[PDB]
RNA sequence: CCCCCGAAGGGGGUUUUUUUUUUUUA
């Protein structure tokens, strides 16, 4: 079973706290967690930390053959396989699970299908070769917000990643170690960022279905304790082009449309900050690398 | 139905094995149960059929087509069976699929020449079966639905091949029928009910085409509780019974 | 010469956790137990082990299955299993960085997996029979030298590769048993035993270092 | 003896051989070798004497293992014919709580506890072959022993060492620095569970936050400060 | 490229921006196969929905002492499209996402708590497909569940709205679903509250709200239709059963 | 595949009357086992069966034994999965007629037939292969100590496989799949002769061996 | 807690294809 046993006092406590405008970790309802993005070692290796939530992403690529249907496009896959490391409530590789399928689908719709990565820039030669870029997410610690953290990790990783320069002479290609030629980054078209809103019903279901004065509570980036007690969940992916990359309200507590719109806009307010943060941290990483090279060329 | 008590099984068997056999609904050994069929309801498909039985067993068949090189695809007719509540991996589903594929093999199941367009290209026929409900062996049900679907199947007309935009030619072919029989004691029964199939000593799958008893022919256990051996004269009885009571099923199905 | 980085109690929602880093090989491990096992895992008289190894790149394969197998071979006699009858210990290793050419070698990852698993088992509070330490060792093509803690480069030109996991007792001075020796490539008996002596010394060094690392962050948790 | 010493599994046990020693947690008597061997990493603890000294190893643990006379906080997760199914910790093996195991309880008069209720109980039976058993009464007399339902509070997950320190060590300042700010009810469960309830929700929340932050920090003297900053009611 | 929306305000099928496709429904179509059932046609979408239950759980696992278990099975037949799919869709992640979506939709609408220790199996067969299939699934489920006599708080109406440049188009077909981004809505009863909100392709934020506005309205109409059928089917089968 | 080493995906596969030997009880990790090898002119076959059971079953209490039959392709992937499962179903019917299932409530008997070798030098072979399957399964069931009301036998002629019990008086199996059109009686006679010979050989094997 | 008895006992929580570079410029 591996169920998380939640007591009545805890549910009532957290819900009543929400009624009195209180969150356990001391955040306001519209307050996203401080995102800590840390690069290391090779390009495409990134660690993302949201409060206690800890995820890790590893970008990699290898030469392959383009699919028969799509002759000019490269290959791109994302893996988000949970493990008992994040918590024992997770079974080892249940890809057919509700939240698993949902998470995977949200990330896929946010990054892989939105054209965030230039797939045609991955193609080496139309007929026989292409780049197979892979994004593998590793879930290290679960305190909620796995979708958002995953999206941030995948994007930051893709932007940080660099494939080795190559050139082509007909049948044959020539691939280079770092000493031969410098590596070149991937084609990032936009930066999709996900924000997850959690919905709580403070009153009874009757008030939600046939009651006026909507008391439905919404918070941003719920913790595990909050995620376990929520009645609804919405995930909205946006970019700095004011585009709704995707939206997923896969059932749950019925919410008024206007509230959902407000959620989308506030989410935009957050993804601005997050995007600027990602870009900044990236450039700082590159600069520190360059200065290290400068420290290496002369003792 | 299924999971009858030993008392019920004994009663039913005694009635079905007596001479003459007394069937639970008073049917004659060669009598079918009332069914009704609808066709041409799926516009996207080249053919379509729906068959409903009196016991609730319901099946849907779709006929689709695609141009193929004979040389690369020697099989011009493919049957895909999907039974609700049964995985595609299931033994009975693959058994029925194999069987149906053999009844309809372009080799001699049906006339392959009727499909030919050009010496290099032809129509491959995709027969998609969807068994919504079944309380007994659905092989005859499916077979009948497929018969109806094929007898009301229209294909694009030829004029690399190019085709007429609005006019279509009716696929002319004599589709085969598969019959299922219950062997109970010394009695042969056509269209076995679920309760009848629960106590049957054995079963006979008998194919039929152009007015002839054709292959495949199988012996099939309608259950696992009372599967017993049978004498050859019973097999002969079943064959004779089919070829005697098949042309009326054919004329009943082919009258539109 | 051989210096390692190691941390303890880094994960919140597990009983124990560790981070082990040697050269470029970086492995994080978690332990949950003793907890309730599912019926198919349950053992009447002893603790059952669920062991998982995840690769740095790609998705878990038969490679990681072999890694899990050897890790199990090491951790089974390590753990005092009869203290927890009909219970489960969940041990998961996430390889963050291989520090070696994944397609040809996996000894660095294995060694770091053993070290990290041991550390996490210590952090969890699970009864252990004794201490343990694992090192990777290579023998090079031309020099025919024995390199302890070989780099990926040294591995590329290696003639043989080796995983040495030893079991230690009495302050890390006595070798109780050899938990694992995984030797692959071309080698002879003399080379083997030289490799074993040097390997034992270096592993003892590692045991000492690990003891210090453990006490450094476990001692403040406890009361005088 | 009186001097506590750090110890690893496999290390040589340093107590007096001729002196009889009752063995607590951390120390294992091998069934085959009959050797006394440490199996836990931590601090070795030898009590003075009496009649025999206790040798035990205090080690950092997060996972509770039921032992008799322990005060635990469980949650009702199931109802049976003659007992409750109780959880002392998520993912752990459940514990049984007899229907008879209550004050003024008979077959006609049953306890009124539902699934999801907090129960404060005593581990009465912890056999290594059987499911653990808890109780909400004095097993001897059959009357109330300060056990029973915990209503409308907040529960706090905490490591075993912190909880044991909270229940047994009176020089521990957390309860004192909490009492300095508000009135509160507290139930301490050696299974790593702390129940807290104040009259006002705000104060209970403050208690929760400061207790958890105090749990994460090893330094004891910091507590007061933390409490201050936490009862200043920042967001 | 072609006139998806002509200056005259017409579409390829000849509809205007705010008009639903032909919507017809039938109830109790499979009385011998399920407790509740519905056959539904929306445009060219043809769907069979079967509700089995509430009934005894198959396993003595999957049994909940407090509420009923709700399962949804979506069968997208290989002949639903113009081109037959050689691959089954049953284990595709898209289909699993759809299934879990429908389940989590009707977990909050169906009073599962009054059917404890039971299982409600929903079996859906998409016979024909022509875009906007999600809303169709939703409607089919609502109809079939109501036919089963299974208690729920309200209707849930499913609809889709595409966004062509500045103008939104109601109830999109297959051709419109391509070369255009679409929003799927699951609206509760006559309320403004959304059970489902699905956006799978990029849409300008500033124009999203507008898309919802017509969508809700459309959904309301859909409700009025489903309702209109049920009552009739009720009125017919409550009068004939008399004497 | 995550559970197998299938190598590179870019790679593509390389394209370019009869004597009987019967033995039982040579496989040690199952209850019953049988080796059947057949040699006709320009045609040689050989297959093995293994009966694991009576074993426990997952699920509700069953009043009788539950038999499963699994055909495994040997060497060449010679046959279609659907046809293999069809033949499996056929054999299941036959040995549902033969095995004394009443003796084995809440119990499952799993039978595996490895089609190791099937090279006929002559230049739909399932039909000719079925009787040897039946022989091997009957032998392995008798070897496993699984109770049989009779010794299930079979014969093949003109694409017609017929499986008999009780000295050929009654039929437990009938398989007819194209293989030309001839009258039923002589196919019955030939298959019955094959059946009787196979029966004699099987009892003989069960008397020299068990 | 429901179930009998009478005035306490026994049982139960349900393991898609619409067809000449660059710059400023009336
Ligand atoms: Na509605
Ligand atoms: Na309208
Ligand atoms: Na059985």
């Amino acid at each position: 079973a591996k169920d998380i046993e939640i007591s009545a006092s805890e549910s009532k406590f957290i819900l009543e706290a929400l009624r009195q405008n209180y969150r356990l970790d001391g955040r306001s309802f519209d307050q996203f967690r401080d995102v800590e993005i840390t690069f290391g070692k090779e390009f495409g290796d990134v660690s993302v930390k949201m409060g206690n939530t800890k995820v890790h992403c590893r970008i990699s690529c290898q030469i392959a053959q383009p699919y028969e249907d799509r002759p000019f496009e490269g290959l791109f896959v994302i893996s988000t396989e949970i493990s008992p490391m994040a918590g024992s409530q997770f079974e080892n590789g249940n890809i057919t699970g509700e939240d698993e399928v949902l998470c995977s689908r949200i990330i896929e719709k946010s990054v892989r299908r939105s054209g965030a990565l230039d797939v045609e820039g991955l193609c080496i030669v139309a007929g026989s070769k292409c780049w197979a870029v892979r994004a593998d997410v590793h879930f290290l610690d679960c305190d909620g917000g796995f979708i958002d953290a995953s999206c941030i990790a995948v994007m930051a990783g893709l932007m940080h990643f660099k494939k080795p320069d190559i050139t082509v002479h007909g049948e044959q290609i020539i691939v280079h170690p770092v000493n031969e030629r410098e590596p070149v980054p991937l084609g990032i078209l936009h930066i999709p960022i996900c924000v997850t809103f959690s919905f709580f019903n403070p009153q009874d279901t009757e008030e939600n279905i046939k009651g006026e004065t909507n008391s439905e509570i919404s918070i941003i980036d719920a913790t595990l304790k909050e995620e376990l007690l929520r009645d609804g969940v919405l995930t909205v992916t946006l970019n700095k082009n004011r585009e709704v990359v995707q939206v997923s309200k896969a059932g749950g507590l019925p919410m008024d449309a206007l509230t959902l719109m407000k959620c989308c806009h506030e989410a935009y307010s957050i993804i601005e900050k997050i995007t600027d943060q990602i870009l900044q941290l990236l450039k700082e990483d590159s600069e520190k690398r360059n200065k290290y090279a400068a420290m290496l060329t002369s003792e | 139905h299924m999971s009858l008590s030993v008392a019920e099984k004994s009663y039913l068997y005694d009635s079905l094995a007596s001479t003459p056999s007394i069937r639970p609904d008073g049917r004659l050994p060669h009598q079918f149960r009332p069914i009704e069929i609808f066709t041409d309801f799926l516009p996207s498909s080249n053919g379509s059929s729906r068959i409903i039985a009196s016991d609730g067993s319901e099946c849907i068949v779709s006929i689709k087509s695609k141009v193929v090189d004979h040389h690369v695809e020697n099989e011009l007719l493919q049957v895909d069976v999907d039974i609700a509540g049964q995985r595609d991996d299931a033994l009975v589903v693959e058994t029925i699929t194999s069987l149906l594929n053999k009844v309809l093999k372009s080799g001699s199941g049906v006339d392959s020449s009727k499909l030919q367009l050009t010496k290099k290209y032809s129509f491959k026929i995709f027969v998609d079966v969807l068994v919504i409900s079944s309380h007994s062996h659905p092989i005859s049900l499916i077979s009948f639905a497929i018969y109806s679907a094929l007898n009301s199947t229209y294909l694009p007309k030829l004029i690399l091949p190019t085709f007429h935009d609005y006019d279509m030619v009716k696929l002319d072919i004599n589709p085969p029928l598969v019959f299922i029989l219950a062997v109970v004691g010394n009695n042969m029964l056509l269209d076995p009910a679920a309760n009848e199939s629960e106590v049957a000593n054995n079963g006979l799958i008998i194919s039929w085409s152009n007015g002839k008893i054709t292959s495949p022919i199988r012996s099939v256990a309608l259950n696992d509780s009372n599967v017993k051996s049978f004498k050859p004269h019973l097999l002969k009885q079943g064959l004779a019974m089919v070829e005697k009571y098949a042309p009326d099923v054919v004329r009943s199905l082919e009258n539109l | 010469s051989m210096s390692v980085q190691a941390e303890i109690g880094i994960l919140d929602h597990v009983d124990g956790s560790s981070e082990f880093v040697s050269q470029d090989t970086k492995v994080i491990c978690s332990v949950t137990g003793p907890i309730e096992p599912k019926a198919r895992q349950e053992l009447p008289t002893q603790l059952a082990l669920e062991i998982i190894v995840r690769p740095a790149k790609g998705v878990a394969t038969t490679r990681e299955k072999v890694l899990e197998d050897k890790l199990r071979a090491v951790l089974t006699p390590l753990i005092t299993r009869h203290c927890y009858p009909r219970q489960l210990c969940q041990i998961t290793c996430q390889i963050l960085e291989s520090g070696e050419d994944e397609a040809e070698f996996s000894l660095r990852e294995l060694s770091c997996c053993i070290n990290a698993a041991f550390l996490a088992l210590v952090d969890a509070g699970i009864a252990l029979n004794s201490m343990c330490a694992s090192i990777p060792i290579a023998i090079i093509k031309d020099t025919s030298d024995i390199i302890v803690d070989p780099t990926a480069e040294q591995l590329k030109i290696s003639l043989s590769v080796h995983t040495l996991a030893l079991e230690f007792v009495n302050g890390g001075k006595v070798v109780k048993n050899v938990l694992l020796l995984d030797s692959n490539g071309d080698f002879n008996e003399d080379q083997l035993f030289s490799l074993l002596e040097l390997g034992e010394q270096k592993c003892q060094e590692l045991v000492t270092n690990i003891r210090r690392i453990i006490q450094d962050n476990i001692s403040p948790r406890l009361v005088v | 003896d009186s001097m506590s010493t750090f110890i690893f599994p496999g290390d040589s046990f340093p107590v007096d051989p001729t002196t009889p020693v009752k063995l607590g947690p951390g120390i294992y008597c091998d069934p085959n070798t009959q050797e006394i061997r440490p199996v836990n990493t931590g601090v070795l603890h030898v009590s003075a004497k009496g009649k025999v000294q206790t040798a035990y190893i205090d080690y950092s643990s997060k996972r509770y293992i039921p032992s008799v006379n322990d005060f635990v906080i469980g949650v009702i997760i199931g109802t049976f014919s003659d007992s409750y199914k109780v959880s002392l910790q998520n993912f752990s093996s459940s514990v049984s709580l007899s229907y008879m195991a209550f004050p003024n309880a008979s077959k006609k008069n049953r306890p009124t506890l539902q699934v999801g209720d907090l129960v404060y109980a005593r581990v009465c039976t912890a056999e290594k072959e059987l499911e653990a058993e808890i109780e909400c009464f004095d097993s001897t007399t059959g009357r109330d022993a300060g056990f029973g339902i915990l209503e409308d509070g907040m529960i706090i997950d905490v490591n075993l060492n912190f909880a044991r320190q909270l229940l047994f060590n009176n020089d521990f300042p957390l309860l004192k620095v909490l009492a300095a700010h508000t009135k509160f009810e507290v139930a301490i469960g050696l299974n790593g569970k702390i129940w807290v309830k104040c009259e006002e929700l705000s104060n209970t929340l403050a208690c929760y936050r400061t207790i958890m932050e105090c749990c994460q920090k090893n330094d004891t003297a910091a507590f007061k400060d933390i409490a201050k900053r936490q009862f200043k009611e920042i967001l | 490229r072609l006139e998806i929306y002509s200056p005259e305000g017409l579409r390829l099928d000849g509809r205007r921006w705010n008009e639903l496709r032909r919507f017809e429904s039938s109830i109790n179509t499979h009385p011998h196969a399920a407790d509740g059932s519905s056959y539904m046609e929306q445009g060219n979408n043809k769907i069979i929905t079967l509700v089995k239950g509430p009934k005894e759980p198959r396993l003595k696992s999957q049994m909940d002492t407090s509420k009923a278990l709700l399962n949804v099975s979506v069968n997208i037949t290989k002949f639903s499209k113009f081109e037959r799919s050689k691959s089954s869709h049953k284990n595709e992640r898209r289909v699993l996402e759809i299934q879990t979506s429908l389940v989590r939709m009707f977990e909050k609408n169906v009073m599962l708590n009054i059917y404890p220790r039971t299982v409600i199996d929903i079996e859906i067969h998409v016979l024909e497909q022509d875009g906007g299939i999600m809303g169709s699934l939703i409607n089919g489920i609502t109809l079939a569940l109501i036919d089963a006599g299974i208690s729920m708080f309200d209707y849930i109406s499913g609809i889709s709205v595409g966004l062509y440049d500045t103008t939104p188009l109601l109830d999109t077909n297959s051709l419109e679903e391509n070369a255009m981004s679409t929003v799927t809505l699951g609206v509760v009863g006559k309320s403004e509250k959304l059970s489902l909100l699905l956006v799978e392709d990029k849409i300008p934020l500033d124009r999203l709200e507008n898309v919802l506005a017509i969508g809700i309205a459309g959904a309301h109409r859909v409700r009025d239709l489903m309702d209109e059928e049920l009552r009739k089917h009720a009125q017919k089968r409550v009068s004939n059963a008399s004497a | 595949d995550r559970r197998r080493l299938l190598g590179p995906a870019a790679a593509k596969p390389m394209a370019f009357e009869q004597e009987l030997s019967l033995h039982t009880g040579f496989i040690e990790n199952c209850n019953g086992s049988a080796l059947v090898e057949a040699r006709s002119l320009g045609h040689q076959t050989s297959l093995i069966t293994a009966v694991y059971g009576p074993r426990s079953i997952r699920g509700s209490f069953t009043s009788q034994g539950t038999i499963s039959i699994q055909l495994k392709n040997g060497l060449l992937e010679k046959y279609n999965t659907n046809e293999l499962k069809e033949v499996s179903s056929f054999l299941m019917g036959i040995f549902n007629s033969v095995v004394n299932l009443s003796r084995y409530p809440k119990s499952g008997i799993d039978i595996f037939v490895y089609l190791t070798y099937d090279k006929d030098l002559t230049n739909s072979q399932i039909s000719s292969l079925i009787p040897h399957c039946i022989t091997s399964i009957t032998l392995a069931l008798a070897d496993a100590g699984i109770e049989l009301v009779d010794m299930a036998g079979a014969g093949e002629a003109n694409g017609t496989v017929v499986s008999f019990i009780k000295n050929g008086e009654e039929i437990v199996g009938f398989w007819k799949d194209d293989g030309d059109d001839e009258d039923l009686l002589e196919c019955l006679d030939r298959c019955k002769e094959q059946y009787n010979r196979y029966r004699d050989l099987m009892i003989s094997c069960l008397m020299n061996q068990e």
